[PDB]
RNA sequence: AUACCACACACAAGGGAUCGUUUGGCUCCUGGGACGAGGAAGGGCGCAGCAGAGAGCGAUAUGUGUGGGAGCAGCAGCAAUGACCACACGUCCCCGAAUACAGCAUAGUGCUGGAGUACUCCUUGGAAUUAAGCAUAUGAGUAAAGGAAGGAAAAGAAACUAACGAGGAUUCCCGUAGUAGCGGCGAGUGAACAGGGAACAGUCCAACAGUGUAAUUCUCAAAUGAGAAGUUGUCAAAAGGAAGAAGAUGUGAAUCAGAAAGAAAAGCUGAACGAUACAGGGUGAUAGUCCCGUAGUGUCUUCUUACAUACGGUGAGUAGCUGUGCUCGGUAAUGCACAGUGAAGAGGUGGCAGUGUGCAUCUAAGACUAAAUACAACAGGAGACCGAUAGCAAAGAAGUAGGUUGACCGAAAACAGUGAAAUUGUGUGUGGACCCGAAUGGAUCGGGCCCGUCUUGAAACACGGACCAAGGAGUGCACAUACACUGCAAGUUGAGCAGAGGAAGUCUGUGAGGCGUAGUGAAGACGGAAAGCAGUGUGAGUGCGACCCGAUAGACUUGUGAACUAUA
RNA sequence: UAGGGGCGAAAGACCAAUCGAACAGUCUAGUUGCUGGUUCCCUCCGAAAUGUCUAUCAGGACAGCGCGCACGCAGAGAGAAG
């Protein structure tokens, strides 16, 4: 070793190591493309993906932007008079798992 | 002496052919073979992957593992004569 | 690197190479694993992991594809690649629609009224079979650049002139360099349908503006 | 080194939302309330039939001579957590009771 | 062009199952041009050759001869006119089979199946030309 | 130098380079993932009119049925009373898990065993090597050895993160990040949440089943009876469908003639014709129209998939603790075990040990789960790949001929083309080792030690080299870097992924992150100069076989050996 | 009776022409500051075998002496006179 340099740390010391190549790229996505086109036949007057909450991002570096979540809460539904089952029947996703805590976050997924 | 004069003496012969393997390796007072290892159960370990992959599967006629492939791809008719003992089961 | 090898090491006056273990045939004693041995393993393998592809920055390629465009219409450059113009009253052709062609019949018929009888004629004589080995893998006929045709807009015209030897279409929206430079030189000969000449100038805009189509792009 | 700009104090700063009070659980219907009845009873069977453990009888004696700072030291050995032995000593004061 | 990608266009692979060809396959390389007349008097444009029939060369060192065919080699792919021979240094004459697709044929032998051969082509034919 | 030795040229020998060619290899992508007590995989032996090897087949060793249709390659004989081929079925010798057996369940029938194991899960567990020595550490939870399953396998619906104005099963991709940290604080090692996407789905058992009657499962009979299991607890409901995909197969345009010349025209010359078909292959030289296809169009056959009842808040030698051993980035214990000890019904957690107390978030010690992800054998399609000393070891009867006591080890050989050099004979010329300079009709004159290599120094009594051909050694990737070239510029960018498109190319979106736009301190804290980002390449450092060849050695195996020799 | 094991009237003898630790195969293309080799032409410039530190003395690194690209520019390996 000669000269200035960042000193080196380069980790390729372990014999056992795998590579992997990405040469399939084009062709996986047109499989992709070709699963979706035939989905939508099978379900043709009705869109593939359902409806999701709006809800807002977490940290402090996030606070002031709104995302896509996974589901509706019961209190949400409720609220705008449907019932759970009626609901799914009609392509809303559902989750019981979140709280809602704020009154703006409600009255926006309403 | 160690070299050509004791090569006179050999004149015993240890191993025999292998009623599983055919290799010529069965050794009649250990009472083991040393390529298969008859009489034990299960085949022996092969030393490397080089030594292995010149008897396995294909290396020789596979004549039942033929015929069951062609039987599958055309859906396992059976025997013509006993079609209504198939489509009853 | 298949063998089983070993070097008889020094005493024995010979070279200490690897050399294979074996009795009873020709075979025992050659010299096994290194470049310079028959039958033995190559400098440097080549390996699947070496970089295939290039990047080229989306503003050059742009830059490159708008100013390939402009040299379809400097007689000096389609006359430099060897496009033979002799015939043809002005440049550039814009084909009108309403053509009703179908059929490749009629089809020659038009190609010829505008004066490409010759440019064609150079087309047709020119299949060869190639020198070299190339012959033997896919490759095995040459022929020589003829006019591209441009259309945006679908129509019968596409699949009546198409099996006329060195006749090539490609729709405006994703031209590509390839066909509008062949082999890195300026300056093919384009057919324009009516719709696709129109449509550059949504595309690359106007001079000291920024295209609507190529966000973030100006000429 | 876009880190360690801001200090502690402006770093604890929040923004005014309007709150949605909790749901309070407290009302416990008929049935659950035979179901942990139950539940209960069943444990004073098991301490009826088979009585105390070896060290429980150990501890329960130190209690008797009021020498509770060696009963606490015990309990703590045998159970692992001071939370448990705290726990464990007021259960036995109350049978003795 | 070709548009199906399960044909393939290599050069190595075309060339395989030319010479490897068996069967039905096989009777496909023995086909030749009828005359004018005779795509009036069949429906057909081509059969495959055979003992008996009649036949004008038109191509090679035999060209403009007209004969009978003798005999059809299947394994190496050629047929044999008579009366188109060499003469060894012995004076002794040698049949040279040419390759079919330099005949063409002027009369049919109409022994055995042929009639039967003739009927089916035409009858595959007019199922899918008058729908 | 008559005849020896050398060199030059012509002819004949001797060898197989070079150029032209290829029914083989290799790499990437897509499909497939189909064995066995109904005897597998693998071994042996038989079967032809003349038949060794190989291929095919079992004493039925070319039989039956369906769809086709012309010959069986040599010689003799066969064949529309069906030559030959394709699809299915019937027959299928001996050894081998090899079994008239072993273990095990039911009212009974039965099931397991062996083969394969690239990819996935569970155990057990090295050393060479790096630290310029070496013992902790590294290589590495890798190699090796064992157990087990499927077309994938594992995982999976929080005793979960986080402290925001919060989110919400598992898996996979871009990223946080060569960071927080671990470390003879040396060499070196090294994760998680966020933010942007692909694909999306949730449910069961126990706790807890009609008491005006076990209402439940099975067997034989019968048209309504007998018997077995079970009160140490049985029993908690729907048919149903058209879609979607893959194969097989039919059809399918349009040309003739000629001088010269050749063994032969498809070349060349003139005149025509087809195209939704000018992909590619075959024909006696380079064919759109001579033959097989291709674009375009018909038929048929398989496979996949879909509606019902009743419920909650306590699952123990467990969680935890003390000691101990291994492990992880996990650091006064990240996970897993063993021995002592051992809870509560209410408990677990909030990356630094302890005690107390509010607050936030969850519910362990029972089970199931699609899609998005990985990769052999076998089949299909492609290529800026190799072209018979290359490419797989193997372009022919290649894991073959042949070899080891054994485990195991292992070649050569293309075209009946072209036909180089070394080396040999004959003929004709010129010289006596040969090179450089300068000449004669002719004797010759002058200068020169044997190359490559280490070395202060080689002609050396320093080493390697008999002769000719062919092969034969600074390469690829990752990370910082200086220079040259290019676009935009207080900004910049082909992240992944979506939309268009007869498509591994190209065009367009959405949209993170990173670095820059100013620094100082261990930090609390404070703040005041300097064009950058992304590429295309060149020189150079570090890690991986790392310019090519080369030790004596170390370890690991459910691998082999007392035919020589030692002793009972 | 089999490899860190055997067997020995003891020589470190013998254990398949191998024994002061067998054979086969794999990890493994183990490592090398040491020896050998490293393939086309012309043009222009051109060294060092010294100092400091090193388990350092057949090796390294830092500095000194070459070359390439060069922002720029009153200097000099010689004398006088104090
Ligand atoms: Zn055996």
């Amino acid at each position: 070793m000669r000269g200035n340099q960042m000193l080196p740390n380069n980790h390729f010391n372990k014999g056992s190591m795998k590579f992997k190549n990405w040469f399939n790229q084009p062709m996986r996505a047109l499989k992709r493309k070709e699963v979706r086109e035939q989905k939508s036949k099978i379900c043709y007057p009705n869109p593939l993906k359902k409806l999701r909450p709006v809800v807002r991002c977490c940290s402090m570096r996030y606070n002031k932007k709104v995302r896509l979540g996974r589901g509706f809460t019961k209190m949400e539904i409720e609220k705008a008079g449907m019932d759970i089952k009626y609901a799914i029947s009609v392509g809303i996703a559902v989750d019981l798992r979140r709280k809602n805590k704020n009154e703006e976050g409600l009255e926006e997924n309403v | 002496s160690k070299g050509t004069p004791s090569n006179g003496k050999k004149n015993k012969r240890n191993h025999t052919t292998c009623c599983r393997c055919g290799s010529v390796s069965f050794h009649k007072q250990k009472g083991k073979c040393s390529s298969c290892a008859y009489p034990e159960k299960k085949m022996k370990k092969m030393q490397n992957r080089k030594a292995m992959l010149k008897k396995t599967t294909g290396t020789g006629k596979m004549r039942h593992m033929k015929k069951e492939r062609i039987s599958r791809r055309a859906g396992y008719p059976g025997n013509p004569i006993l079609k209504e003992i198939r489509n009853k089961i | 690197m298949r063998h089983s090898a070993k070097s008889w090491g020094t005493g024995r006056a010979m070279a200490r190479v690897p050399r294979v273990r074996a009795g009873g045939t020709r075979r025992a004693g050659q010299g096994a694993n290194a470049n310079f041995c028959r039958g033995g393993r190559m400098f440097a393998p080549t390996n699947v992991n070496r970089r295939w592809n290039r990047k080229t920055l989306l503003s050059i390629r742009r830059y490159a594809s708008a100013m390939a465009v402009a040299a379809t219409s400097i007689p000096a450059y389609v006359e430099g690649r060897g496009h033979r113009i002799e015939q043809i009253e002005n440049i550039p052709l814009v084909l009108s629609n309403k053509i009703d062609t179908e059929k490749t019949k009629e089809g020659i018929k038009i190609l010829y009224n505008l004066g490409l009888k010759e440019e064609l004629d150079k087309v047709e004589e020119s299949k060869n079979i190639r020198a070299g080995k190339g012959k033997w893998r896919n490759r095995r006929y040459v022929l020589k650049k003829g006019p591209l045709f441009v259309y945006t807009s679908e129509t019968s015209f596409t699949k009546a002139i198409r099996n006329i030897p060195g006749v090539d279409t490609e729709r405006v929206e994703n031209l590509s360099i390839l066909d509008l430079a062949p082999g890195g030189q300026a300056g093919r000969l384009i057919i324009w349908m009516e719709d696709a000449f129109e449509k550059l100038t949504e595309i690359y805009g106007e001079m000291n503006e920024e295209s609507k189509f190529k966000k973030g792009y100006t000429m | 080194m876009k880190i360690n700009k801001l200090n502690n104090a402006s770093k604890a700063l929040s923004y005014p939302v309007k709150k949605l009070a909790k749901t309070e659980k407290a009302p416990l219907t008929e049935k659950q309330q035979r179901s942990k009845e139950l539940k209960k009873f069943a444990m004073s069977i098991a301490r009826e039939v088979g009585g105390l453990a070896p060290y429980e009888l150990r501890a329960t004696e130190l209690l008797r001579r009021d020498e509770d700072k060696r009963c606490k030291k015990f309990m703590k050995k045998r159970l692992g957590s001071l939370k448990m032995a705290k726990k464990k000593i007021e259960l036995l004061a109350e049978e003795m009771r | 062009m070709k548009f199906n990608k399960n044909v393939t266009a290599s050069r190595r692979k075309n060339r395989k199952a030319h010479f490897t060809s068996i069967g039905l396959e096989r009777t496909k390389l023995m086909n030749a041009p009828l005359s004018k007349d005779l795509k009036e008097e069949y429906g057909i444009k081509r059969i495959a050759v055979r003992p008996g029939d009649m036949v004008k060369v038109v191509s090679g060192e035999f060209k403009k001869k007209e004969g009978v065919v003798m005999k059809v080699n299947r394994h190496d792919i050629k047929i044999e006119v008579e009366g188109c021979f060499v003469q060894k240094e012995d004076g002794k004459k040698i049949n040279k089979g040419i390759h079919p697709s330099n005949l063409r044929i002027i009369k049919l032998s109409m022994e055995k199946d042929r009639a039967e051969i003739i009927n089916k082509k035409v009858e595959a034919m007019k199922s899918e030309v008058k729908a």
